[PDB]
RNA sequence: UAA
């Protein structure tokens, strides 16, 4: 059987023959031999950056059983895509091929959260019954805390040393816990109502926490105790990330219809303010490339945004790029698959631009014309680019 | 040689630990253990887990490879009962 | 517990200036490569000769010129690092380079950067030299120059001068401006291929006055919006200013705007242009396919010539095609804007390739005829003679500057000692091995032999019986009467080298006693020879007619054409002269009254002019005058002439061998270690004066003389370009234990005036003209006489009484570059293959194979046969691959097998592994396995194949007796995912896969069945193994550790490190009983990790600890495991490394003792020490230290009182062990020296 | 409302005597020997 | 001998 695979081996090839050799990664012109002068998104920076924009719908996935999904998530090397569902089951699929089906059933409740360690050993996976369970890479369960939360778990977050992790849920407070031992080190007091979404700053000892009560806190996971907070949302603040790599900005979207960056290293010196008319759901900062995220509006509507390009407006949108409210979004670890999930019970996966395509921004989501199964020859095609989007 | 250096039997600290640790040595042909039994476990060995034998494990005795195992994806490890070895005969087909 | 060290040094030009930067006499030409800049006179026939180098501790970013006041000297903005800026000058009172100030502006950088920085910050300097801006996304660095030399620094954002500047492209000044008028070239919506169709003319240009206002404290700059351009092409990417407005070069258009700010006019290179889009001006079609895809574009732009309208602008793409570009405007308009290609009929520039700097050398006054001097990163650095610049035009190759291009693969064989017996006798480097590179990168691309030691060519081979030194005597310009000598039996034969060496037996020469010397004498009509106690002086039949006893034996004599100094016993000195009119006199000279009051160690006739200035009426540059220069016990270099009167004069600071050296009188603890002196030409083509000073201990020093100010001698200690041969406090006596060393001068041994160097370990010292001299290893023997034969040839004698005539080889080899380097040419012209990569060596077959590299056009397939939707056949295409093996045989260096892969193959890793193919006898065979990786795009799936092939020894087809060996292939196979590595473990090969690297294990009857399974991170870049340990690189993840057991397979996860970079290259760092990894980083860092499970936060060694992180000066390409010699104590190793910029580094591990030392010496240097360039050599390796051996080397050429203080900073005995481990580490690499 | 044992290898299924394989019920129990080996491997030099 |  034939399919559209997306491996980045031979692109890793060829760039390491161009550094081996001296060689610059030659300008890709506006031909389809060119894609071979493509190179691995880890390989782009500055104003290349802009190749490693996934904008190219790929590919369509689904569980036998639609299930709402709460939460997807990459595994550490990008080699498959964990997919949570409502009914706390785990689903793989490869990354080379997007294919696999065999279930797994984490959880008794909803999968609301996973993560994975930095030093890609461990996998913490939070469920609706605020029951958290540690993972091995090969998906062995090794670990129970049943009541780590009176509530749903929202949020977890390794830190840097993955030594520790916090977690939040609809208990109005966050625990920093020991992942040694898995006992409960520090409670995280504050954050009046509900705290909503928990990350670790990558490289130093920093919490921030997104809460119901339209607060942004940073914490010191030392202490325990709240060291600055932002004032800057008129209502509650969904889910905050710092950064992958740096950490040196840190972005906090909010049902107000906006979403803010502020940068840690200049008293929470605010940079983008920017507002839609729809609501945002989640975000995803870019793996690769700092200054570069994606927020996932009710409408679907990807918006990739760039801090170096445009700090009002999205440099890229996919409108229709979901049926329904896009829940969840996940970056490959290597940066050339962009993982999405809707309420329409869909994966959809999305890759970088080819140099030239007949349907590259007219496919189905882009204008709201999906017909019956549009994506059924966006799926069955070996190849990529494929001639002028429609399916049977 | 100075084309292909002798780094076969080299003098390292951590010896002793891979004998412990993983069950390992830096001889990859050495000979089986005269004395040590899979199903009996360590304490068969009079010389203990610092043998300078092979201690096979018993996960390597069973007769199929693992279908799990071949995925990165086997939730038993050490205490499966199939074949956690790369042998091409011994697959289910 | 490491010491990193340059094998070679870089040869890839980076950078080239002309300027006025050490004198002002001639334009020099300064050249950069990676970390040394080199100063150039340009010859007016194209020959650089150099006048001196300097080396820096950081990878030179790029340099600009900066004049000063009340001086014709320009100071030098060197940039180094990221955003780094080192104001030069040049001292000429110390002849060397001091740092008027340091710029940092990395911290602030950063501090105003959302994004990671650049790895490159880009200079550019005001015509009006103003001021100087340094870049590196967005964030401009001003540095303001006074019209007290430098006023303060401003760092802003591009968006701060101009509102709408959001992703600079290029920044320039324009010319022609009364105020420092900037460029600026942005996308605000940045676009790229697959972004045209919905992003339409992205491309911005504005153009800014700047009012820079400094002040004490702070300079303020205000930016006035001269011009702004909106529309413009998505590819445009490099600015280049001209006279009246800039050439802006795209990857498919040439847009001109003039200084006013419109677009006047633009040209369209290939069919990817943006046509039917522009449309708003003239525009210029060209079917020509000109294709700019480099990030900048090289190119010069020389200024009319007063005004005669020849301003011109050359271009220059990455395949080094020239491209002309006029102008023909008659003021603000433009007319006859185009782009031509220069002919090039004889294909001189086909072997480089990437050009990185264009430079003229000779004005002239005339842009008709040009000297331009181009460096290219993988062919030589090139001057070339541009004649008639016209839309008859002529290029020459007028001198080029050699370059191994980018090493891309590194292994060790045989070039040499492939045969034991050389015209009868052994091979004088017999079992010797060589380091192999392949270089280039295209067209031109070769083996490169970096030889551990100079082969010398035999055209003569004798055996003689008992001697223990020889002379040659020339007469009628012909080689007669070679004498030899006896001295433990006391006896000299004549021998007469007209015929076969006959004995002569004739004339009433001394036979029986021991001959110090003998010369030819009396302008070649009579023949002295110096006994133990007596002195001979004969003719040319050998008739004596005059003797002299002397009461003690002497010990050293020396010969001038009219004089001769005879040294004794006793410690005083005898000169005699002989008689002009009839000879057979042999009058005595009268020495100074002061000389025979104290100690001489050693004395010699010369020929010089350094004292002219002292001599009565002589203080004029040339009549080099007859010296009679004595070594002093305490180390003091004295001399007189022979009308001396009573006045003695001495070369100052030589007893401590100082930095800089003077002549001045001698006015009056005996501690002698200078052993032998003397003053000569050093050259190729020009000869330069250079004083030689041999030590006790072996080590040799040398000074150059300043050809102005010629009575001071200087040494250059920031260059580490003499290699270390002794040790001064007996430390090493074995390099002078066995055989006495003494320094022979040869003013021609093949045209180059060359210095042997006799002992167990026979040194020369080559100068080529665009280098300094070089200690160069002589062979593989001892070395126990050297003498002149017949002309531009020596007679060696070695310990075995065997004498054997060499000449120099020149016909490939570059005697510059620390090292002797061998240029093999495999492409010829029948057979062009293109770049070679993956050189290994079979050794028991001793052949080289290696792959080649053709980029043919690439036609994108998917998975079924038909082609990619969207393909456009009448249009250039992006290059694909195409591999094959090359079996070559050194003996002749001719590729006697050949086999070739199929379309879109490029063979990643090829090894010549030993494979064991009996698990039972443990019978071990040598294959060679390649792995081969389908180069497609990232749509297609994965693929690739391993091919073992076996070297079978054939009936040889005559003719040709080297093609005895043929390529068997004895098993292949296609699998899924790319073979982007091989490597063997304990007898069985493992080859990478997408994600996966899969073990395999080859039988008796050639069945290969996999055995072992691992995953991998994402891509695997490297891969080594030591015994049955893997280490696996990963493109983002670092590398891992594995263990690989047999019985039952298994492939163990020992460890990975903690911190996830992009690895390009792996070895072992064993270091004793521990273990540790050398990993390079695509950053340039090179990471020492070490495998410590009994370290308490390594989880049982899983994770690996991370010991120390070393910023290298270019990209590494290659590294290999090597032995490591111990010239005074468990085999040992060391990694050697292939560079991208022609550079060949080692590590070597070291104990704690010797790391302890040595770390200390290297702190008391970078502390005490002043740096060239100020840069701190600890933190340029920042970007438990790895020791950098350069600074290490500083410590050898302090002063001897300096070299003691710094020693004992930290132990009593720390000068000799310091001393000792740095001989060890200079001669780790001498384990190629003995093998098999 | 109620779960199946689909990917867990029936040995860290023990039956309770909320999620159910074939009639009888179980539930999922850690498997506290990766995690003590985890332990273990934390400890110095072990 | 399986999830
Ligand atoms: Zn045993
Ligand atoms: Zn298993």
């Amino acid at each position: 059987t034939q399919r559209r695979s997306v491996d980045v081996s031979s692109p890793y090839i060829n760039l390491y023959y161009n550094r081996r050799h001296g060689l610059p990664n030659l300008v890709v012109e506006p031909e389809t031999s060119y894609t071979i002068d493509i190179m691995p998104p880890n390989a782009y920076r500055g104003r290349d950056r802009v190749i490693n924009l996934p904008s190219k719908f790929t590919h369509l996935s689904s569980n036998k059983v639609k299930h709402v999904i709460p939460a997807i998530q990459w595994t550490p090397e990008g080699r498959r895509l964990v997919v949570a569902t409502y009914s706390g089951e785990f689903s793989l699929w490869n990354a080379s091929s997007f294919t696999f089906e065999t279930l797994m059933q984490a959880h008794d409740s909803a999968v609301t959260t996973m993560k994975y360690s930095h030093d890609s050993d461990w996998m913490i996976s939070g469920d609706a019954d605020g029951m958290i369970k540690i993972w091995q890479p090969n998906f062995s369960m090794v670990k129970e805390i049943d009541a780590a939360h009176t509530e749903s778990i929202r949020d977890m977050a390794f830190s840097s040393n993955d030594s520790k992790f916090v977690t939040c849920s609809d208990d109005n407070i966050l625990k920093i816990w020991n992942f040694s031992n898995g006992k409960q080190e520090r409670v995280l007091s504050g954050h009046h109502w509900d705290v909503k979404s928990c990350d670790w700053h990558p490289e130093m000892g920093l919490i921030a926490s997104a809460s119901k009560d339209n607060l942004v806190k940073l914490w010191d996971p030392r202490s325990g105790n709240c060291i600055s907070s932002i004032l800057k949302f008129k209502h509650t603040v969904l889910k905050t990330r710092f950064q992958p790599t740096k950490g040196n900005l840190l972005m906090a979207i909010s049902k107000d219809k906006s979403c803010r960056v502020f940068d840690i290293r200049y008293s929470m010196k605010e940079l983008m303010c920017v507002r839609d008319e729809t609501d945002y759901m989640t975000l995803e900062w870019h793996p690769i490339n700092e200054s570069m995220f994606t927020l996932a509006c009710y409408d679907g509507s990807l918006k990739h945004f760039d801090l170096l390009q445009n700090l009002n407006e999205p440099i890229l949108t996919i409108p229709y790029a979901h049926d329904k409210c896009i829940t969840s979004l996940s970056y490959n670890p290597v940066g050339h698959i962009f993982a999405t999930a809707a309420k329409d019970r869909t994966i959809r996966f999305w890759t970088r631009a080819r140099p030239i395509d007949p349907n590259a921004y007219d496919d189905p989501t882009y204008n709201n014309k999906k017909i019956n199964g549009w994506f059924f020859g966006i799926n069955n095609d070996i190849n990529a680019v494929r001639e002028k989007g429609a399916a049977p | 040689s100075l084309i292909h250096p002798d780094t076969a039997k080299y003098p390292f600290k951590f010896e002793p630990f891979l004998r412990q640790e993983y069950s390992f040595s830096l001889d990859p042909d050495r000979p089986i253990c005269e004395f040590y039994n899979s199903r009996e476990g360590p304490k068969s060995c009079p010389r203990g887990p610092l043998c300078p034998k092979k201690h096979v494990l018993p996960i390597f005795q069973n007769k199929i490879v693992c279908r799990h195992w071949l995925r990165g994806l086997c939730k038993k490890n050490d205490q499966c009962e199939y074949l956690h070895e790369y042998n091409l005969r011994k697959m289910p087909e | 517990m490491n010491v990193y060290d340059d094998v070679l040094d870089a040869t890839v030009v980076s950078h080239s200036l002309a300027t006025h930067f050490t004198t002002s006499d001639y334009e020099e030409l300064l050249v950069v490569r990676t970390n040394i800049l080199s100063v150039y006179r340009p010859t007016r026939d194209g020959k650089l000769y150099l006048t001196d180098e300097f080396k820096f501790h950081g990878l030179i970013t790029d340099i600009g010129l900066i004049p000063q006041k009340d001086s014709p000297l320009s100071c030098l903005l060197l940039c180094t690092g990221v955003a780094k800026i080192s104001i030069l000058k040049f001292n000429t009172l110390t002849n060397s380079i001091d740092t008027l100030s340091l710029h940092y502006y990395e911290g602030k950088f950063k501090g105003k950067s959302l994004v990671e920085l650049a790895k490159i910050s880009t200079l550019r300097m005001d015509p009006g030299s103003s001021c100087a801006l340094l870049f590196n996304n967005d964030i401009i660095a001003f540095l303001p120059f006074h019209v007290k030399f430098t006023a303060p620094s401003v760092v802003l954002v591009a968006s701060e001068l101009y509102e709408g500047a959001k992703n600079i492209i290029d920044i320039q000044f324009l010319k022609n401006f009364t105020k420092p008028t900037i460029a600026l070239l942005y996308q605000p919506k940045l676009v790229w291929a697959g972004n045209t169709t919905i992003s339409k003319l992205p491309t911005q240009y504005v153009i800014l006055t700047l009012n820079i206002q400094p002040a004490e404290s702070a300079t303020k700059i205000e930016s006035t919006t001269i011009a702004f351009v909106k529309e413009l092409p998505w590819d445009l990417h490099t600015i280049v200013p001209v006279s009246n407005g800039a050439i802006i070069v795209g990857t498919n258009e040439l847009a001109f705007l003039d200084n006013t700010g419109v677009l006047q006019s633009t040209v369209l290179l290939n069919s990817f242009a943006d046509k039917e889009l522009q449309k708003t001006k003239i525009i210029n079609n060209s079917s020509l396919e000109i294709m700019f895809r480099e990030k900048n574009t090289t190119s010069i732009w020389i200024p009319s010539s007063k005004s005669n309208n020849d301003e011109t602008l050359l271009l220059m793409d990455l395949k080094s095609n020239i491209y002309y570009i006029q102008m023909e405007a008659e003021g603000r308009l433009l007319i006859k804007f185009d782009i031509f290609k220069l002919p090039i009929v004889n294909d001189l520039l086909k072997e480089n390739s990437n050009p990185k700097c264009i430079t003229r050398l000779n004005a002239t006054n005339s842009n008709k005829n040009m000297d331009l001097f181009i460096g290219f990163g993988s062919g030589n650095a090139l001057v070339l003679r541009l004649n008639n610049l016209k839309s008859p035009f002529d290029i020459e190759l007028l001198s080029s500057l050699r370059n191994v291009g980018p090493i891309t693969s590194l292994t060790v064989g045989k070039v040499s000692s492939i045969d034991d017996v050389v015209k009868g006798l052994p091979n004088p480097n017999k079992n010797e091995y060589s380091l192999v590179a392949t270089s280039g990168n295209g067209s031109g691309s070769h083996l490169t032999v970096i030889q551990t030691s100079v082969q010398p060519e035999i055209e003569l081979a004798l055996k003689f019986i008992s001697i223990t030194q020889i002379w040659n005597l020339k007469i009628k310009g012909r080689d007669r009467y070679l004498i030899t000598t006896d001295s433990t039996k006391s006896r000299s034969d004549i021998y007469e080298s007209d015929n076969n060496f006959k004995l002569h037996k004739g004339g009433r020469l001394r036979r029986d006693a021991t001959t110090v010397y003998i010369s030819m004498f009396g302008e070649e009509k009579r023949i002295i020879q110096v006994t133990t106690n007596h002195l001979y002086l004969y003719d040319t039949h050998f008739r004596r007619l005059t003797t002299i006893k002397f009461d003690y034996e002497v010990i050293h004599v020396s010969v001038m054409d009219p004089y001769i100094l005879v040294t004794v016993s006793r410690g005083d000195i005898k000169i005699f002269e002989l008689e002009e009119k009839n000879k057979r006199k042999l009058l005595k000279v009268d020495l100074p009254e002061i000389l025979n009051e104290m100690v001489i160690t050693s004395g010699l006739i010369l020929k010089s002019n350094m004292c002219n200035e002292f001599l009565i009426g002589l203080s004029k540059s040339q009549e080099e005058q007859l010296l009679f220069t004595f070594v002093t016990a305490d180390n003091q270099i004295i001399f007189f002439t022979k009308d001396h009167n009573d006045r003695i004069f001495q070369l100052n600071g030589v007893d401590q061998l100082n930095e800089s050296l003077y002549i001045s009188t001698y006015q009056l603890v005996p501690d002698p270690s200078i052993k032998q002196v003397m003053i000569n030409k050093l050259g190729h083509d020009n000869k330069e004066e250079y004083l030689t000073i041999l030590t006790f201990g072996g080590e040799i020093y040398q000074y150059r003389k300043l050809p102005q100010r010629r009575s001071r001698f200087y040494r250059n200690v920031t260059r580490n370009d003499l290699a270390i041969t002794g040790a001064p406090d007996n430390a090493y006596a074995k390099g002078v234990s066995s055989i006495e060393r003494i320094m022979h001068y040869f003013p021609d041994y093949n045209g180059y005036s060359v210095i042997f160097v006799t002992g167990s370990v026979p040194y020369i010292l080559i100068k080529e003209d665009d280098s300094t001299p070089k200690i160069f290893k002589f062979g593989n023997i001892p070395l126990v006489s050297v003498t002149p034969w017949s002309e531009r040839s020596v007679m060696c004698v070695d310990d075995i009484k065997n004498a054997r005539v060499y000449t120099l080889t020149t016909d490939n080899m570059y005697y510059g570059n620390k090292l002797p380097l061998k240029q093999i040419k495999i492409s010829n012209v029948l057979d062009d293959y293109k770049t070679l990569q993956k050189l290994v060596y079979h050794e028991r077959a001793q052949l080289f194979l290696v792959s080649y590299c053709k980029r043919v056009p690439y036609e994108a397939l998917g998975e079924d046969g038909e082609k990619v939707i969207g393909y456009d056949e009448n249009v250039p295409h992006a290059e694909g691959f195409q591999s094959g093996i090359l079996l070559i045989n050194p003996k002749s260096w001719k590729v006697i097998d050949k086999i070739d892969f199929p379309k879109n193959s490029v063979v990643n890793e090829m090894r010549s592994s030993m494979i064991q193919i009996n698990s039972k006898t443990k019978r071990k065979r040598e294959y060679i396995i390649a792995g081969v990786a389908n180069a497609t795009t990232e749509d297609t799936p994965p693929t690739g194949a391993f091919h073992i092939y076996d070297v079978i020894e054939v009936v040889p087809e005559p003719g040709k007796p080297d093609t005895n060996y043929k390529l068997k292939e004895i098993f292949q196979e296609e699998v899924s995912g790319t073979v982007s590595t091989v490597c063997e473990v304990s007898g069985r090969f493992m080859i990478s896969q997408s994600q996966k690297v899969l073990v395999r294990d080859i039988q008796e009857d050639n069945s290969v069945i996999p055995v072992a399974f691992l995953d991998i991170p994402v891509f695997v870049t490297d891969s080594k193994s030591f015994g049955n340990l893997l280490i696996i690189g990963d493109a983002m993840q670092g590398f891992q550790f594995i263990g690989f057991d047999a019985e039952p397979y298994r492939m163990i996860s020992l460890g990975r490190s903690m911190s996830k970079f992009q690895t390009m290259s792996l070895e072992f760092l064993v270091n004793g009983g521990d273990m540790y990894f050398a990993a390079t980083d695509a950053d340039r860092n090179v990471h020492v990790l070490k495998y410590a499970p009994d370290e308490p936060n390594s989880l049982s060694g899983q994770r690996l600890v991370h010991c120390s992180s070393f910023t290298l000066h270019s990209t590494n390409s290659c590294m290999m495991l090597l032995p490591r010699n111990e010239e005074f104590g468990v085999p040992s190793f060391q990694n050697v490394g292939g560079q991208v910029d022609g550079s060949v580094f080692k590590i070597v591990p070291l104990s704690e003792e010797k790391y302890r030392r040595l770390y200390v010496i290297q702190q008391q240097i970078i502390d005490r020490e002043l740096q060239l360039g100020g840069l701190n050599p600890r933190m340029e390796r920042l970007a438990r230290p790895m020791l950098d051996f350069n600074v290490i080397r500083r410590f050898c050429g302090l002063a001897i009182d300096r070299r003691k203080s710094i020693a004992q900073k930290a132990g009593r005995h720390a000068h000799f062990e310091a001393w000792r481990d740095i001989i060890n580490i200079e001669f780790s690499m001498r384990s190629l020296c003995q093998g098999k | 409302r109620i779960r199946r044992t689909t990917g867990i290898p029936k040995k860290f299924l023990k039956s309770i005597e909320m999620i159910t394989d074939e009639g009888k019920f179980v539930v999922q129990v850690e498997d506290k020997q990766s995690w003590e080996d985890y332990q273990r491997k934390r400890e110095n030099r072990q």
